[PDB]
């Protein structure tokens, strides 16, 4: 499904300035 | 998962946190 | 150490569609 | 790591793909 | 649905560009 | 506001300019 | 300059997802 | 070339916002 | 509509990086 | 073209490279 | 300004906030 | 190129319509 796809996207620039030093996972 | 929870309604930075290490 | 900041920015973006269903785990 | 590898030089598909799970 | 909060991310990138030196107001 | 401006329909150069200081 | 440029883009992304229903000002 | 890099990135969705219906040819 | 031009700012992104020196055509 | 194909089923990356020159 | 701050150095969240309304 | 042109010193919107088809 795109639109979760694209949520993703987001998601992982969120998650890039939220965890900063500690790192995510992402699947 | 994050999707069904921060996709399907906004997720606050603070629920955001949970999917750090 | 901003220059890598940006950088980091469009990396993850990056691995987000290379890695399609497989994910990644990231830590700067 | 992917920022010392990548941010340095251009990695390709195929190097940023070393990073995945 | 998430449809206007992703759709606002575009929008201040974009309103960031047009706005130029002019710079901008936003509020959700 | 804008969210219901922008984000219900594309908006033009001209439409985004109105964000503007 | 462009870096400033880049950076700023970057930075009203953050922001858009930081201040939230507050918005926010921003001067390029 | 990192830098220009990511100067292309924004340039590319620049373009696409400024060029609309147009669409646009990017050749590095 | 909107969702097809939020599709396309990323597709624009994925081609820039998929495409690399090759550059690429788009028209919407 | 590439938005009918890639916006509702996701395009993978053979598939999007399709698309370059 | 927010430039000198934060395109010099890293800025956190709770940095950004500042710049907030 | 637009690349060349614009990656030093920012482009305006006028300039970077120069590069649309
Ligand atoms: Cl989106
Ligand atoms: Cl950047
Ligand atoms: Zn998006
Ligand atoms: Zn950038």
């Amino acid at each position: 499904f795109v639109n979760q796809h694209l949520c993703g996207s987001h998601l992982v620039e969120a998650l890039y300035l939220v965890c900063g030093e500690r790192g995510a996972f992402y699947t | 998962g994050i999707v069904e929870q921060c996709c399907t309604s906004i997720c606050s930075l603070y629920q955001l946190e949970n999917y750090c290490n």
